[PDB]
């Protein structure tokens, strides 16, 4: 009629650990290509018969700001970057000196192989399948997998390229949606595109050929915006919402950035939020009948490194064309709140961290270990 | 079977059943199992893959079944002991933790207390292979 | 609070810490809860605030877990409390003009 | 050995040797055991495949060793049980069934009770551990 | 752990250690084990090659494990037999033994005796079978 202790072995528990990731992709190595080329001695190919397993009745706590998966992602990009779109000069502080690398410019093809992400023996990874789950809160529908989905290390600011759509409704997701200090994602469920050229025709200025211009679909645009105003005036029920530009600060948080070979483009963002929202509905975007937001985008040589503090000065640019064709999967907004915020709330584009990039798709997976020894108490004894 | 809880040491069962539940479906699956009743080089690096993962599993259990000698529990799956419960541990009663809770929520429920639990355990087990030769002689 | 008076005219550096030296995001803030300065990944932000053409920081220290946030140009109407906000901690700092 | 009966888990004896004579056979090795006294892609290949089938057998081993506990019989090449032989299943004496038969023949011979007979076993099992826990009291 | 002794099967400790300093320091780490606290071909090669010893490894372990039942030791790591040590095979005491010397130096100052050994501890385990068998009537 005492409990008596019990050690059972294989025990369905786990938890959170954290481990060496390896990668696969779906690599050529033939193409010469930045990417291909890194992955060839990188990743391995993929799963060729990749298989999940659905948990029932499994809630599990994720969070995506606490996420180590980011940080492996992050030091992997650094390093396919250095390896690769490497700069003519390099400029980093040493404390507080200066240290100076001179070196080549080749150009190169430079174009994102979606990477996967898988555990190593021992490890698994879970999945969160909620199509609302808002990356801190539990996830009551886990299903586990050895690999990710493919990740394309798409890095810029403000406007999130590529990468992957949310299922259903545009979801806001942020650590703290008060504290104005936290980079708000929101995750559209539709792409905008965005298409972006230097069309071959361009003479030099002195005393251009870094000119180039971005196309989106203004239907598409407004259309993205009021779906984004409905979900903000949710959370802020009584307020205002108006979308500005941006605040201030080096050139590649307050343009949009991204970089298509060895194309840098920082596009004045600011036709894409000037409005003031009531409700749902506004204007501020007058149906003028053309249908195309256009950016003025700079090529740039000397830039802001995002992978650590320092300059870095490229090559001049291409004389033939230049052509992207980008899908605006989500935005990086920030709030300016404060004392006197009488009725109305601004969001503007932020971004500039690029683990905010990669935890826009890494929200849904958590590394785990199996413990298998466990105790309980019993109703039996041993003899002795 | 060895696939419940999908995965390798998920062996007493899927993982969001309860305790007891899990028990009741292992011994039923024993049952059934003792009645007896597209080329790529990818498939040669994955087959490496899941090699190493299958033999490390079978390489940790075996080290953990004789491990667990050490408190008198080796090559055992299930063990029974001679240690008192001491009640502070959990307030709950067999029924309570064993009907309605899964194994995740019962460890989270006493992890405060499991490597107190294993030094008791390891203690008993010296104190009983004393007593053993002793006796013989 | 710390306190540091400075003068019209002048330039005052206000400073956050951390034990960390490297890759730390920090913010500040004014009283009124006012983005001023920040850091994101490796760049500087600035906030919707009345110092964005005087407040500056010295990117090459933040590596060294030194976080300042420089005012140049100082006026009587900058007199208040700056708030740090380093990792998970808090600090203040009271200027005066 | 383990390589007896030209494959994995064919353990006691050859084929077609009698079950007497294998066991015979088995104790005579043992004995032995532990006294200790041309690159191309296909070999890639087939090397995979070896693997997977030695590692197959080595988990199918492991289950089967412990699901086996389920009658009392866990850990063991060689059980004994209290469940009487019920004449009716086999009439052959002991000697019959050792000296003169294989074992495939052997299962030929009783295959219509096996799952008889294997619940027989699941049920003494059960007795056992109700007895021993009501006399630990 | 499985690693010591920088190898498989050398599992009770560290080369060069006395065999007393490895049985203790072997407990250790058994406790903090239970408390639980780039691409060429030539990978291919290689962990195929790797796998092929663990795999052997694991499979040696095992046919060991069950063989050592000829001698009452069967799933032991460490057993315990009632066969006296007999004197003239080493005139060492228990802590001269276990505290100066490795385990090479020990297998060499006994090596004359182990075939006598091992058949002195088959003999006993046939004995005590014989002798329980009788009891149980
Ligand atoms: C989001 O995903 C989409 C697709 O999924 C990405 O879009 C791709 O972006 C790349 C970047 O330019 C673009 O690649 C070009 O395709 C052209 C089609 O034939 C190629 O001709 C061109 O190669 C030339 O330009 C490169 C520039 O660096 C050179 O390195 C290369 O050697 C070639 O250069 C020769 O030709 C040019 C012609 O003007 C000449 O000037 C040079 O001197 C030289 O002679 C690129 O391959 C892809 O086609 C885009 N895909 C689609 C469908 O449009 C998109 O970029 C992703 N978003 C982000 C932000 O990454
Ligand atoms: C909004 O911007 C888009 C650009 O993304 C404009 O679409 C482009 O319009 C031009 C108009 O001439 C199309 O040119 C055509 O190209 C085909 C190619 O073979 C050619 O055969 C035709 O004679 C003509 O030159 C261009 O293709 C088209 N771009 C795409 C991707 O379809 C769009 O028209 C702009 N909207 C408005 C209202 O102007
Ligand atoms: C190919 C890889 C295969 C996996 C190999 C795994 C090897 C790991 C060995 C871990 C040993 C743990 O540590 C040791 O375990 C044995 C297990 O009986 C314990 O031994 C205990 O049981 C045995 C048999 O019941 C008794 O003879 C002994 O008197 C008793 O103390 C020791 O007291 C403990 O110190
Ligand atoms: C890496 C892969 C390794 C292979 C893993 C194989 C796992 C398969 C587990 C099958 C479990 C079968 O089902 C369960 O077995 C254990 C085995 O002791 C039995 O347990 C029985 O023996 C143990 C120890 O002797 C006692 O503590 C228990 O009181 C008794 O009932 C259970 O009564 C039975 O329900
Ligand atoms: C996938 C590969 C896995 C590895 C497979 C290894 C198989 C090797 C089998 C070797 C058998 C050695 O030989 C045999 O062992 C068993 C082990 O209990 C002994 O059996 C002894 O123990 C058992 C259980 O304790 C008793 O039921 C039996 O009465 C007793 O004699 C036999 O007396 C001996 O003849
Ligand atoms: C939990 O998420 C899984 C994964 O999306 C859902 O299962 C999928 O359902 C679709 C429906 O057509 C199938 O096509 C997929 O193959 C299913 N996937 C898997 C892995 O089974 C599942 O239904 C979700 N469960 C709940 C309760 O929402
Ligand atoms: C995600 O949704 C969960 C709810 O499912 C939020 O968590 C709740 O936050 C409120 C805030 O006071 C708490 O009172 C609740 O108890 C929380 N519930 C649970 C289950 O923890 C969570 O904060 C949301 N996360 C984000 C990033 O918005
Ligand atoms: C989200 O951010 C808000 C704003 O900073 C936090 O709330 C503040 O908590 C401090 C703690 O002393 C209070 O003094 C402030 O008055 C609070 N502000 C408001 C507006 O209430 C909030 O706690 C943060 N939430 C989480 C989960 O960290
Ligand atoms: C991007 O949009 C602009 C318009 O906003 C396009 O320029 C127009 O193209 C049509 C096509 O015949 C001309 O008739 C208009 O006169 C052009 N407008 C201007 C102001 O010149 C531009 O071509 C689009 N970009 C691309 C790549 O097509
Ligand atoms: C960017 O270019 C793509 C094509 O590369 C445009 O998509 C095409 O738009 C025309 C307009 O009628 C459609 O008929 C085509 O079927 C579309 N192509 C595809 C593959 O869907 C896209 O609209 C351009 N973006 C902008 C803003 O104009
Ligand atoms: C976007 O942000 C800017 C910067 O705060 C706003 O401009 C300020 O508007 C107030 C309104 O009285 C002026 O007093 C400030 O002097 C303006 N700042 C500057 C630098 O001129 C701007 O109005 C915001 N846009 C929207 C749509 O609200
Ligand atoms: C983005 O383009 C707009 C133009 O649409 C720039 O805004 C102009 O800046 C000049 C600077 O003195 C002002 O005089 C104009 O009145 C501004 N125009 C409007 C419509 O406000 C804007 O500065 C550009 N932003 C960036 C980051 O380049
Ligand atoms: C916000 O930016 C948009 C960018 O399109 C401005 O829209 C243009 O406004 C001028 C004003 O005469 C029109 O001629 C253009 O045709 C408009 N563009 C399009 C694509 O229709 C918009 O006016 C700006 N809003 C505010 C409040 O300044
Ligand atoms: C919409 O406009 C009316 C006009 O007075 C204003 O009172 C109301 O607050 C506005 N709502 C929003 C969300 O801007
Ligand atoms: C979005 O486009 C529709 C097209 O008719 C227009 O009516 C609506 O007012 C637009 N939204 C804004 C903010 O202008
Ligand atoms: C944008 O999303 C659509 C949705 O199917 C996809 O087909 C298209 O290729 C995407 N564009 C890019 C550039 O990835
Ligand atoms: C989940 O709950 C349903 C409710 O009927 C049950 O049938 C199912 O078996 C449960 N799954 C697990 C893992 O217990
Ligand atoms: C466990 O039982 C002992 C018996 O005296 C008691 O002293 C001890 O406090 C109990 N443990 C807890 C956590 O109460
Ligand atoms: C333990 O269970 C008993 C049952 O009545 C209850 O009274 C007691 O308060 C419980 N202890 C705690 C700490 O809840
Ligand atoms: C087959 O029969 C011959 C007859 O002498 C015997 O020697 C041999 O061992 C037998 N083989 C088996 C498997 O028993
Ligand atoms: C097995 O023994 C029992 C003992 O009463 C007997 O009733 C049963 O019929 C026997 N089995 C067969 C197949 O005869
Ligand atoms: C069983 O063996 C005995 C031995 O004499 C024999 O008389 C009997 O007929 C046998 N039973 C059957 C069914 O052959
Ligand atoms: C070798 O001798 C040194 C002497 O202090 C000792 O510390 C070390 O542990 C010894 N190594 C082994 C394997 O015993
Ligand atoms: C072992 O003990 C027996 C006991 O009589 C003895 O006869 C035998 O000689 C001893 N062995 C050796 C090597 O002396
Ligand atoms: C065995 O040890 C004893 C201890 O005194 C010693 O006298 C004897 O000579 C030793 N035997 C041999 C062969 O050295």
């Amino acid at each position: 009629a005492k409990k008596w202790v019990t050690v059972y072995y294989g025990v369905p528990v786990w938890k959170e650990a954290t481990t060496t990731l390896f990668c696969a992709s779906d690599a050529k190595a033939y193409d010469t290509e930045v990417h291909n080329v890194w992955a060839t001695h990188a990743c391995v190919p993929t799963d060729p018969n990749p298989q999940e397993i659905v948990l029932g009745n499994v809630t599990e706590n994720f969070n995506m700001w606490k996420n180590n998966m980011v940080e492996q992602m992050h030091e992997d990009i650094i390093s396919l970057w250095d390896q690769s779109l490497k700069p003519c000069v390099k400029l980093t502080p040493l404390c507080c000196n200066t240290s100076v690398i001179t070196q080549a410019c080749p150009k190169v093809s430079f174009e994102p192989i979606p990477i996967h992400y898988c555990a190593p023996a021992g490890f698994a990874i879970l999945k969160c399948n909620s199509k609302t789950f808002n990356g801190s809160g539990p996830c009551t529908n886990v299903s586990t997998v050895q690999c990710t989905h493919g990740i394309r290390p798409v890095v810029s600011t403000q406007l999130l390229l590529n990468g992957s759509l949310a299922e259903e409704e545009i979801v806001i997701r942020s650590e703290n949606i008060t504290d104005n200090a936290k980079t708000i994602i929101v995750q559209l469920n539709e792409a905008v595109e965005i298409n972006c050229t230097r069309p071959n025709n361009n003479t030099r200025k002195s005393i251009n050929i870094r000119q180039a211009h971005c196309n989106i679909s203004k239907a598409r645009w407004n259309e993205t915006l009021g779906q984004i105003v409905a979900k903000l005036e949710e959370q802020f029920p009584n307020k205002t919402i108006i979308f500005n530009h941006s605040s201030g600060g080096d050139p590649e948080i307050v343009t949009h950035s991204f970089n298509c070979g060895g194309e840098f483009f920082y596009c004045n963002t600011t036709p894409l939020f000037n409005s003031t929202w009531n409700n749902t509905r506004t204007d501020d975007y007058p149906t003028g009948g053309e249908q195309n937001i256009t950016l003025q985008c700079r090529i740039k040589q000397i830039i802001n490194m995002w992978q650590g503090v320092g300059k870095a000065m490229y090559a001049p640019p291409i004389r033939g064309q230049i052509r992207c064709s980008s899908n605006i999967t989500g935005l990086l907004l920030t709030r300016d709140g404060g004392r006197d915020q009488n009725g109305t709330e601004t969001f503007r584009p932020g971004g500039g961290n690029m683990r905010d990039n990669w935890r826009s798709e890494l929200y849904k997976y958590k590394v785990v270990k199996i413990e298998p020894l466990g105790i309980a108490p019993t109703a039996c004894k041993r003899r002795v | 079977a060895v696939g419940l809880g999908a995965f390798i040491l998920g062996f007493l069962g899927a993982a969001g059943s309860t305790m007891g539940a899990a028990s009741m479906a292992l011994t039923v699956q024993a049952r059934l199992l003792l009645s007896g009743i597209q080329h790529m080089l990818q498939l040669t690096v994955w087959g490496i893959k899941q090699l190493q993962a299958r033999v490390l599993a079978v390489e940790r259990y075996l080290r953990d079944q004789q491990l667990l000698g050490i408190w008198g529990c080796s090559g055992k799956i299930i063990c029974c002991t001679n240690v008192p419960w001491n009640d502070s541990w959990s307030n709950k009663t067999i029924n309570e933790i064993w009907d309605n809770m899964t194994w995740m929520q019962w460890e989270k429920e006493i992890d405060n207390y499991t490597q107190h639990i294993y030094t008791l355990l390891e203690v008993s087990q010296i104190q009983q292979e004393k007593n053993e030769q002793e006796l013989l002689e | 609070k710390k306190v540091v008076l400075g003068k019209k005219g002048d330039t005052v550096e206000l400073t956050c810490t951390a034990s960390q030296k490297k890759s730390i995001q920090f913010h500040w803030k004014n009283s009124n809860q006012i983005k001023i300065l920040g850091n994101q990944g490796s760049f500087l932000t600035k906030g919707p605030s009345k110092l964005n053409d005087r407040a500056d920081s010295r990117r090459s220290l933040w590596d060294q877990g030194n976080f300042p946030l420089i005012i140049k140009n100082l006026k009587i109407e900058d007199s208040d409390t700056y708030i740090c906000e380093v990792e998970d901690q808090k600090e203040e700092v009271q200027l005066l003009v």
